[PDB]
């Protein structure tokens, strides 16, 4: 299924048909990929199960070699980082940034808190290492100069955001799609009744709930106007 | 060891990982480093590449080789003659015999001053990458398998993702393993059990084979007829 | 999501769209910030588990020489301290401060009670340590007469009130973000739906209690006025 | 030892140590300060600096070098004579022999008065920062890195933020590994066994090789045809 569909299955069990409504298809959005993403913490977070492949969304990225902190030379070494802020992956699939090849490449993502450690080992210092620093960019490391020549990696996760990962998305056969409506919702399709039925629930009692109706300077929600 | 060693690359330890699904995550860069430690542990001598080099020594110190792990042993190169262990405390140190060696860093430290020494050590084999090479024994490459997922589901168990009846399989299976493992490399071939047997097997007793490379170690020791 | 959206919701949630209501934004914005530091120590603070780097902020300080007590020889060795007032950690995470690159630079973040007592080892005397002071301000120490050098570190942790870090904030590349509303709200997207709901019970009850709405000189609440 | 002891920075025990999710929160500074309690608790004297150095004694005092951390052996300068050790209650001490010494902090005690003396000890080995460097024997490695892993998970069963099934796994894994890691570096080497089997096959027993700075004890014992 893709966003449209989602989305207008929760409009129309709620029957938010009419233009002049309150809660708007972006009351939707918003509240699908927030139950989205607590849904699949509360499956996959207690103990280790196997994630579906629909749970992931691949985004690509743009490197760009970046200083340490300026244009100074004692400062350490220079990196690459994503031009563009990266989304925040979940802890409980298989994180992979890959060369436009999923099936090739070790570019390794890790911890932030461990990359600042990493490649002090003798057989590990050809490998590129990826982490989200609090910058809200994607960092890469490595002891090889080669790394700084990368121009573009593709970030496969169960990004936390899967409206934000939906913007980053990788370009298409046909090409890249203009509408965030014609996109696939990242989530397994086992997994969409409870996304829809919390969804709804949300919504269903503040869609019957009384509005402030009259401009006359007061509140008038005690008296259930 | 009966078998011989034929060298396969790391990824092949990566298509029996991930056969498991919770194993789904590892890495090169994990079994990379996971191979060294399980490499290690065991200490098996036939996982590791026999080299010799001379190296010139200047001052009762010389520059070891870059990949050397552990010396087989260190000889001079004129005599052939071995040297043993240095337990002198005071070893180039003046104040106001049987030749030795030690080594710790990058450097050795002998009891000759200016002198050629052979060493014959042992180091890793590495792959047209700078990677290491692993056999291509099922039974190392089992327990091998069964190391990097029993340190995998350690971590686990920790966070409380795996059962205690799950770590203590794999604690389990691998604890047996790693003695069939070992036993598979460290019990002698038929032509090595002839080594042991001329070894064993002597009237009159053999006890200088340190001088040597422990060449004549397995020679057949003959008797005349009278 | 920022902190515009999650207001949004709540007031959304509450049909709160009146100009001429009770609770406003600011009632919001303050609920949201104090169940923001509930939840995450309700969910953080029992056994230890993984925390997603979107609880985290990084804010900027400015460092500057102070003394010990005042302007007297026999007192002690001067520190350097933050200008302004930093806020209060939560001791659930990661917190880290760092001279502007995240992968690099070993200052230590440590309890109060631990800074007056630290660099005694020979080993430990080149490290610089971190501590809030009841004053409210971040004081750095050293045994190293170089530490007094550092003009500006970088201070990422889950801090207690979200809005004060968000006004501490560091600056991007665009450059600094005029309002709170435009800014990113640091939790979890898992935990939103939990947030959203008790800040949304906590002022739906209160929504359509009722006033004194006569000016009389009398209290007309026992009324129901 | 059987492996070289090759030298690594401290932060290699960091890489290790946070692809645990639960130790993410370590440091260089809680690195360095549990891996001097691990390498003072395990006492391999293969993983501290053989020194030598002269210091002059002024009247049975000397200044002690500041890295010193065990001393080997203390002999004089002009002889070459080995000290052994004071058990004299009233040393320096005039009222109305075979020379001594004693340490405390940074002074040694002699027993002769205005001497030159070698004092053969042991350091710690340091980086271009001056800090420690730890051996990468992924044996080592691992049991120091189930050291800091046992010490952290204490804290965190205190605090009740551990299983104690958890802390079970780590002080039984740690427990392990240090007795493999304490006969990974005691357990001789190929030429080491050869000092010990010259020292243990000797026809007329050497009794007195704390005389020399034990540098013939390891010697060969010969015996004339007759």
């Amino acid at each position: 299924m893709t966003y449209n569909e989602l989305i207008y299955m929760v409009l129309d069990e709620l029957k938010l048909s009419s233009d002049d409504s309150y809660y708007t298809p972006d009351h939707v959005i918003f509240l699908l990929v927030k139950y989205r993403s607590f849904l699949l913490k509360q499956r996959y977070s207690d103990i280790k199960k196997q994630i579906p492949d629909s749970d992931y969304q691949s985004i690509c990225l743009d490197l760009i070699e970046v200083p340490a902190i300026s244009g100074e030379p004692c400062e350490g070494s220079s990196y690459l980082r994503s031009k563009n802020k990266v989304p925040t992956t979940m802890m409980i699939g298989n994180p992979r940034v890959y060369p436009m090849d999923f099936y090739q490449g070790e570019i390794t993502y890790i911890s932030r808190d461990r990359m600042r450690y990493v490649g002090y080992n003798k057989f590990l210092r050809n490998i590129i290492y990826c982490s989200k620093a609090p910058d809200g960019y994607l960092y890469f490391k490595s002891w090889n100069p080669q790394f700084l020549h990368l121009e573009k990696v593709s970030f496969n996760a169960i990004f936390e955001d899967a409206k934000e990962a939906s913007e980053m998305a990788c370009p298409e056969e046909n090409g890249t799609i203009c509408k965030l409506e014609d996109k696939e919702f990242p989530i397994e399709d086992a997994l969409v009744p409870p996304l829809i039925e919390l969804v709804v629930k949300e919504l269903r009692g503040p869609e019957y709930s009384p509005k402030d109706e009259d401009n006359n300077a007061k509140d008038d929600l005690p008296d259930a106007r | 060891m009966v078998n011989n060693i034929n060298w396969v690359k790391l990824p092949v330890i990566l298509d029996r990982l991930l056969r498991h699904p919770l194993l789904t995550d590892l890495n090169l860069e994990t079994a990379i480093q996971y191979t060294l430690d399980f490499i290690s542990a065991m200490g098996l001598p036939n996982v590791y590449v026999d080299k010799i080099e001379t190296i010139d020594i200047k001052e009762y110190r010389g520059e070891l080789p870059c990949d050397l792990i552990s010396i087989n042993q260190v000889r001079l190169h004129k005599n052939g003659i071995a040297l043993r262990a240095m337990t002198d405390n005071f070893n180039a140190y003046p104040t106001h015999g049987e030749p030795s060696f030690k080594t710790q860093g990058r450097v050795i430290f002998t009891s000759i001053k200016h002198e050629k020494v052979d060493i014959s050590y042992k180091a890793i084999m590495l792959d047209d990458e700078g990677l290491p090479l692993i056999p291509d024994n099922p039974i190392f490459l089992k327990t091998l398998e069964l190391y990097i997922k029993k340190e995998w589901f350690t971590i686990l168990f920790d966070m409380g993702k795996i059962s205690p009846a799950v770590l203590n399989n794999t604690q389990q299976e691998y604890a047996f393993k790693a003695g069939q493992c070992n036993n598979e490399f460290v019990i002698p071939s038929v032509s090595e059990m002839e080594a042991i047997t001329n070894m064993w097997n002597q009237l009159i007793p053999r006890v200088t084979e340190f001088r040597r490379g422990f060449k004549n170690l397995g020679d057949k020791e003959y008797i005349r007829v009278h």
